[PDB]
């Protein structure tokens, strides 16, 4: 459950992220693939090398999903219903992988926005990514 | 922890540029802020209500210096992590009752702090090497 | 997030539990203390022996809270607010302990209701206890 | 796993009354039902949509018999769990990529199944010794 203060923090942080979302998501996916090779088994049809166009496109898709989740923070379960059905019913992704991807997104945000990544902003982003991860792993 | 020569060279070079006295305490404070249930252990330190009070605590700064010094001692003995952190593991398991998941959380917070301080030169390969290093440290502490 | 089906399953299961809630909660607390001694550090003022009146009373309170949560499944954050502030702000309990207590409650329910503990009922109770644990581990 | 003589005697006596052919499959099916993401590894077992189809699966039953036989082999070598579960650890880590938390989940499901099948006989101390046994098995597998 999120408060108003951290919701405002995530909204401001992602608004300041802005148009770099696609490259940030691609870099986060690359970091997840490089540091957690077990997650590579979920993408056997992808080319998982550095600078891959498929990874860049999937990162752009993930970034757009994060942007619309930020826009719909108060009503996540039904705003991300298609993704929840994709990840839980079809893909059957372990929530550990969601935790790893959230950690890699946090690392990317820290490495790209030092002034933006305050300790309060870090906590707000952490629990926002936990809320997106729980919605996408929920099966209902 | 088994590392390639390139990974070990990258890890050691970044560690030399690390400001221990700052980043150890900042990592501890970020752990306390993002995971507030960890303040049960740090009640003696004093005011830990607001993030600005957590990050401005001399006791938190000193304890983060000690935690980073152990991380440096572990980095210098990457092939003997289990034997290096035996006394610390005993202290954390029997005297402090700290759950092992908190070690992984602190390692992730430390990695985030390193990314925040090193920006672009914290490449994904460096992050992977540091992730497996902190995972080995957490496993040695949980033993 | 819970579905209507598992919500109905937990409602029926706890309605059939009925008046044995206090004994079941006391036994669950005893099981948690015996199998996970690290949780005993959260009760330094209690007498944690077998058949203890303090443990029986605390189990009765926990069972009453669980019954209230069952009666208020759709609005847990607003129904368990006092307990959320107690466990998250004052007590500051690790969610691992909540997971252990949920597992011990599941073991107690399995040992006391064989016919009731169907595999679907088990899944519904697991998700219900995860939802109560998440509400009591969140900060507002 | 370190256990008292009373705990070891209690664990072995309950295990003798264990109907492996039923309980192993029951534990595997309950794992698949309560934690549906585990069906990714067993998609080759056929129909796993409904709980009634999961519990009526001969492949699930046979695999549960094999998992319980390994649990019995581990119980017979409680002082050598790491060496008993080395080939299985390699198979689950390098070939199957199963997350170690799933081992703990399966151990908890097995404990719940034992409680369901034994009732009052599965007393809190017996549950405690069994929890230590399944934690040791999970740690040996995760190595
Ligand atoms: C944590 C936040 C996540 C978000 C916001 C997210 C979002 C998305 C989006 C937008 C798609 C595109 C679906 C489509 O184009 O049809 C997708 C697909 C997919 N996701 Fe995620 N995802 C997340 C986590 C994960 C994780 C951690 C994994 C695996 C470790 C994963 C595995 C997949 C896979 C395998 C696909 C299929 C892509 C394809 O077939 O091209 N997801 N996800
Ligand atoms: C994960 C890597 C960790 C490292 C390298 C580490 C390192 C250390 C060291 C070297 C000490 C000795 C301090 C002294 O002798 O004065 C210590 C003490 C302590 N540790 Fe850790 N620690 C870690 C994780 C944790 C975590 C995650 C927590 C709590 C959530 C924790 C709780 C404590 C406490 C409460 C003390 C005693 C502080 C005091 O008495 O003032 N440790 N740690
Ligand atoms: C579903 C899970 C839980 C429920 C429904 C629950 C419910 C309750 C209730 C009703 C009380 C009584 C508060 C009062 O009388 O003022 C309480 C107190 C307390 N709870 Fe929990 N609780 C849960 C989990 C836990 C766990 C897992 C722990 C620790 C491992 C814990 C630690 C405590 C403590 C220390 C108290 C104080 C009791 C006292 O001071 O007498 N709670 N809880
Ligand atoms: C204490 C926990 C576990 C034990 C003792 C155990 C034991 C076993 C055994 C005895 C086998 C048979 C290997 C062979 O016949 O060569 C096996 C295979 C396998 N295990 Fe496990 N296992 C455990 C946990 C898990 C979990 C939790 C999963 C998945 C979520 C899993 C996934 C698999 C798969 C997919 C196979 C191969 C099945 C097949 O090829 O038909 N294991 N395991």
């Amino acid at each position: 459950v999120l408060s108003p203060a951290d919701k405002t923090n995530v909204k401001a942080a992602w608004g300041k992220v802005g148009a770099h979302a696609g490259e940030y998501g691609a870099e986060a996916l690359e970091r997840m693939f490089l540091s957690f090779p077990t997650t590579k088994t979920y993408f056997p049809h992808f080319d998982l090398s550095h600078g891959s166009a498929q990874v860049k496109g999937h990162g752009k898709k993930v970034a757009d999903a994060l942007t619309n989740a930020v826009a719909h923070v108060d009503d996540m379960p039904n705003a991300l219903s298609a993704l929840s059905d994709l990840h839980a019913h079809k893909l059957r992704v372990d929530p550990v992988n969601f935790k790893l991807l959230s950690h890699c997104l946090l690392v990317t945000l820290a490495a790209h926005l030092p002034a933006e990544f305050t300790p309060a902003v870090h906590a707000s982003l952490d629990k926002f990514l936990a809320s997106v991860s729980t919605v996408l792993t929920s099966k209902y | 922890v088994h590392l390639t020569p390139e990974e070990k060279s990258a890890v050691t070079a970044l560690w030399g540029k690390v400001n221990v006295d700052e980043v150890g305490g900042e990592a501890l404070g970020r752990l306390l802020v993002v995971y507030p249930w960890t303040q049960r252990f740090f009640e003696s330190f004093g005011d830990l209500s607001t993030p600005d009070a957590v990050m401005g605590n001399p006791k938190v700064k000193a304890h983060g210096k000690k935690v980073l010094g152990a991380f440096s001692d572990g980095l210098a003995h990457l092939d003997n992590l289990k034997g290096t952190f035996a006394t610390l593991s005993e202290l954390h398991c029997d005297k402090l009752h700290v759950d092992p998941e908190n070690f992984r959380l602190l390692g992730n917070v430390l990695v985030c702090v390193l990314a925040h301080h090193f920006g672009k030169e914290f490449t994904p390969p460096v992050q992977a090497a540091y992730q497996k290093v902190v995972a080995g440290v957490a496993n040695a502490l949980a033993h």
